[PDB]
DNA sequence: ATCGGATGTATATATCTGACACGTGCCTGGAGACTAGGGAGTAATCCCCTTGGCGGTTAAAACGCGGGGGACAGCGCGTACGTGCGTTTAAGCGGTGCTAGAGCTGTCTACGACCAATTGAGCGGCCTCGGCACCGGGATTCTCGAT
DNA sequence: ATCGAGAATCCCGGTGCCGAGGCCGCTCAATTGGTCGTAGACAGCTCTAGCACCGCTTAAACGCACGTACGCGCTGTCCCCCGCGTTTTAACCGCCAAGGGGATTACTCCCTAGTCTCCAGGCACGTGTCAGATATATACATCCGAT
């Protein structure tokens, strides 16, 4: 199901992700499509930390909708 | 003085010394009340109010009575060029008015 | 009320035209509760570090404006470690016309480049205005242990 | 318990016996209405005073000292009924 | 009850100083009362505004005398200030 | 046939007694009913002491009698024996009431 | 010639606009949004920033903060916005 | 041949030109000698500041040009254009300055 | 000493003043009641001017003195302090 | 409002309330001075002093002047209907008076 | 050097600066303003002063403030200042 | 210039009543003695500014003359207002009943005054550059004698 | 109804100057923190007088008719401010020079506020009686029509 995802770096991209998936999917998918490690990416949306944890189901989570992406430089 | 008598009495003086000390004091005037501003105060109101009754009682003598009443105390402070000059803004009640007709309206001869 | 009808246009704009570098969203299922994640300018020393501001909404807006709070400590001239903000646009220049948007972009630019004009701590302003280079590096260290 | 047209209670032998205590031998016609609004304005400046005096000390009644002191503020002093 | 102050008795004493005979009514008295209060308030406030001005902070005998040549017309503000020395003499010694 | 006075001099009989007698000539009720209306306009539920409205009289007729005094001051001034309402408002003007 | 009610509806409460009012500044707001304003924020334009208390004293007397051809113009418009609310 | 206005087309030009500037109107030094009689009367050798005496001519001259207004409205009103000694007194009187 | 010195008001300022005021027609008359105003009126505030002055043991009447000598007789006047 | 901020700036306005309050404390008014009296004083000082201002800027720039000068104050005080009455009673040095020619000198 | 002579000479600058901030103001219109300025805070605390003494008190809170205000500036004035003086109020508060 | 009605006003006498002048109990505010400290009087010094004078130049005041516009006096008109009388209306007075609200008293709790350390807001002094005063030439617009 | 000549007023451009706005050093007043005595906010009780109603006078208001005298418009006369040109006077500006007294500082002393104790001066309440208001009946001043 199509999502917006833009990084801090202004670019927004599409993809496909079905409301069962958890986050850890999410980021297994983004690996997927450019292979970003997951470990310095952080994801933000309603003011809240994605966490790998909880499903998407339960996030409530609309069609159509944007997330945040925020790079964590490990090191400096 | 003699510092024996009451301090209304030590001055001569018909108005209360004491009562307009405390009045000063606790009127919120200044931060201090000299010891000789109320004496002098007291005389002053006095004076004033004895020149008034005087002047009124005057008027009532000249109207066949014995008794002040408001209007004789308005026609006693219209009546007088300084008073009248003094109390130009206040409105005694019951004081009427002066008697007067402009020349004018008289009736021709 | 009209509140809600607002708060419901300020979330729709938001989530259709997110703003760049800022991300702001509601952590509460209420609507009155806010949070907002700001990341430092490229021109700045606050390379690498992230922080989060909480937002409570008064029962009337755009009237009165929203309060606003840092959660991790902050080494600025204009910021405290405590948390308060010396800001004019926030209060004395409050106007209903302005939105959550243009105040925290006012906040991002203000992170750019610290005001000794009004200075809320004037120990850490005069030693910034002092050298640079010595509130460089405490301002990098500080981010760098703190917000990460 | 409203009231209405209660100004047109100055009748117009009032105002005349008012004007002959002034000292006035010829009134014309129109006069009484001028000095029907004259008065209800100044009744309107003076009321509007006491009223706020008696309610900024939280009571219900208008008393004669709030009359008396908005009549001081306003310039014109009254004796004869304290203060 | 209260205990409400006012200037009868010395009024009276005056009255009857100036004019043994004659007699005064209760609105001619209440009349009187408000007079001295207005009267007293006037000088008073004048003084202390007068002390103010010189950045003082006590109200002397002479305030009050130059209050008295402010308020008052001529000859009454002559004979009042004559007055008030002769009492404040009297008073001293 | 029968004796009726020259058109005029019972105004000035008037005027003699009138300035003589000290009593309050608007009648009291209606002025009682007068300025409760206005009160009530304020500031509803009021209630009045009766010196209240005493001194309320006092003060309005002193008042008038005195813008009459300069009414009939400004009517003789422009060589007239009838006072008229534009008498009135150049006395209020000059007194500054009304500017 | 005639505004849709897209550009009719208030840029601060975002409804149709009742009771309009013009400001010097040629800006309409709506009356209950005018009257917020004035008794609650800082006493100027939200959107110029420039103080109005002299008009808003001036107009207040002869009760001429309304405007009769915009709010003649809205009610003849949409008769139905302005009854429901 | 010469050519000359009109009476009274040249007062109404001073009367614009005046209301129009803000500059004092008496001459300096006569007002200032007249102050300095005035006040030798009441205490001997005093001395004067200049900003006292401005101060002087400036309320003055406010105060006489209020009273030339009233006056200029007591005389119209009597369907007269000129001025007169009882205009003043009368608007004098109204005031209630001399009393 | 001094002495004569009302004539120091002109003719053509008293006939200033008036234009400034809004006359058109000035009569003959006008000039002495002028006069004789503008001396009542100096002689009422020089008085509680140098009434002020006397109390504060100066000899200088200064613009203050003027300043609340104009406000006690009810024309309070700006520009001089205050 | 929050502490550690000067008071002037706790209610947003310029004029100074700490000044505002000692006047009131030492100008012998009362015995004790509330702590909200002179922040609200301050308040409507600074209100009718900007209420003149704007009047005043109005009529210099009507001038074509970028200066504010006494004649803009008097032009601005005695062309509002309430300002006038407010301040009836003073002079305004400099200011000169408005312009008015009554109906019945204008010529035919 | 003289002694330090106060006066409202920034406070109304820094007034005028938000109403028009292109228009400065001459030295004698900054002395009538400051006089204006003393003799509104002269008339209104006196009559405050008076408000309070007539009830047997002893503070002056905001509310004789208030009532002062009220009474001394005309009806539209009455209320703006009030209203702002309000607004100032419950800002500082909390 | 009066003279006689006819009216209203001023004067003398009985009377009776409610407000004024006086007496009494008492309690709260005024008087007396003592102490501490800050406000004010007094002396000395500095320098700001107030008075006094001299010389030039020129805007302003003083004077005189022609005359046209306005102030003032007299006349005539009719319309509004004064004066008296009969009639309708509500003020004024008395008596009663009720309760909302003014006024007084007891608790105590939070607001405000006092005091010491201190640091930044705001005041005194300097300096400079731009808005405004001013001069010179020109375009625009009221004004009046003549049609 | 208008045309045109002479004069006052407004616009525009260039030049110069002084004072308004901004900056710096600094000294003192506002800030902050803590403590302590009391002002008034509140709950409760009392009891005063303000509000409402009802019935009976008769005093005041109301409408009307008749007459008359005063406002207002008009016309005529004369005289006095006004506009303008010429001459005389001192206002005004700049300059110099002295010293008078206003403003500040340091020192000392004595006047007053604060505290406690004690007592009598005046304040609320009650009471007797006479000053003045009211009713009744004469004496006289004054107005008006007409000789
Ligand atoms: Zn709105
Ligand atoms: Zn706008």
């Amino acid at each position: 199901m199509q999502i917006f995802v833009k990084t801090l770096t202004g670019k927004t991209i599409t993809l496909e992700v079905e409301p069962s998936d958890t986050i850890e999917n999410v980021k297994a998918k983004i690996q997927d499509k450019e292979g970003i490690p997951p470990d310095q990416q952080r994801l933000i949306f309603a003011g809240k930390q994605l966490e790998d944890g909880r499903t998407l189901s339960d996030y409530n989570i609309q069609k159509e909708s944007t997330l945040h992406l925020v790079l964590r430089l490990r090191g400096g | 003085s003699a510092k024996a008598c009451t301090r209304s009495s030590r001055a001569g003086l018909q108005f209360p010394v004491g009562r307009v000390h405390r009045l000063l004091r606790k009127g919120n005037y200044s931060e201090r009340v000299g010891a000789g501003a109320p004496v002098y105060l007291a005389a002053v109101l006095e004076y004033l109010t004895a020149e008034i009754l005087e002047l009124a009682g005057n008027a009532a003598r000249d109207n066949k009575k014995t008794r002040i009443i408001p209007r004789h105390l308005q026609l006693a402070i219209r009546n007088d060029e300084e008073l009248n000059k003094l109390l130009g803004r206040v409105t005694i009640a019951q004081g009427g008015v002066l008697p007067n007709i402009q020349a004018v309206l008289l009736p021709k001869k | 009320h009209m509140a809600l009808k607002r708060i419901n246009k300020e979330l729709s704009d938001l989530a259709r035209d997110p703003p760049a570098q800022i991300s702001a969203g509601p952590v509460g299922d209420d609507m009155f509760h806010w949070q907002a994640t700001i990341m430092g300018p490229n021109d700045s020393p606050y390379q690498g570090g992230v922080f989060f501001l909480t937002i409570h909404f008064p029962t009337d807006y755009p009237f009165k404006p929203p309060k606003v709070a840092f959660t991790t400590r902050i080494y600025h001239p204009n910021i405290n470690s405590n948390g308060s903000i010396c800001l004019d646009i926030l209060r004395s220049q409050w106007s209903p016309a302005l939105t959550i948007s243009k105040v925290l972009l006012s906040i991002a630019s203000l992170l750019d480049d610290p005001n000794p004009d009004d200075p809320k701590v004037p120990e850490i302003a005069r030693i910034y205005k002092t050298d640079r280079d010595k509130y460089n590096r405490i301002s990098r260290e500080w981010t760098q242990k703190y917000a990460m | 318990k409203v009231l209405r047209d209660n100004i047109q209670g100055i009748t117009k032998p009032a105002i005349r016996r008012l004007a002959r205590r002034g000292g006035v031998k010829r009134i014309s016609g129109l006069i009484y209405e001028e000095t029907r609004g004259v008065l209800k304005v100044f009744l309107e400046n003076v009321i509007r005073d006491a009223v706020t005096y008696t309610e900024h000390a939280k009571r219900k009644t208008v008393t004669a000292m709030d009359v008396v002191y908005a009549l001081k503020r306003q310039g014109r002093t009254l004796y004869g009924f304290g203060g | 009850r209260s205990r409400k102050e006012s200037y009868s008795i010395y009024v009276y004493k005056v009255l009857k100083q100036v004019h043994p005979d004659t007699g005064i009514s209760s609105k001619a008295m209440g009349i009187m009362n408000s007079f001295v209060n207005d009267i007293f308030e006037r000088i008073a406030g004048e003084a202390s505004r007068l002390a103010h001005y010189n950045k003082r902070s006590t109200i002397t005998s002479r305030e009050i005398q130059t209050a008295v040549r402010l308020l008052l017309p001529g000859e009454l503000a002559k004979h009042a200030v004559s007055e008030g020395t002769k009492a404040v003499t009297k008073y001293t010694s | 046939k029968p004796h009726r006075y020259r058109p005029g001099t019972v105004a000035l009989r008037e005027i003699r007694r009138y300035q003589k007698s000290t009593e309050l000539l608007i009648r009291k009720l209606p002025f009682q009913r007068l300025v409760r209306e206005i009160a009530q306009d304020f500031k509803t539920d009021l209630r009045f002491q009766s010196s209240a409205v005493m001194a309320l009289q006092e003060a309005c007729e002193a008042y008038l009698v005195g813008l009459f005094e300069d009414t009939n001051l400004c009517a003789i001034h422009a060589k007239r024996v009838t006072i008229m309402p534009k008498d009135i408002q150049l006395a209020r003007r000059i007194r500054g009431e009304r500017a | 010639a005639i505004p849709s009610l897209s550009e009719c509806q208030c840029g601060i409460c975002m409804e149709i606009l009742v009771e309009p009012v013009t400001l010097p500044c040629n800006h309409t707001l709506c009356k209950p949004c005018f009257q917020s304003t004035v008794e609650k924020a800082s006493l100027c334009c939200p959107f110029c920033r420039r103080r109005v208390s002299s008009w808003t004293r001036y107009h207040t007397r002869r009760n001429s903060l309304v405007n009769v051809e915009l709010w003649t113009i809205i009610q003849k418009h949409y008769p139905r916005e302005c009854k429901l609310r």
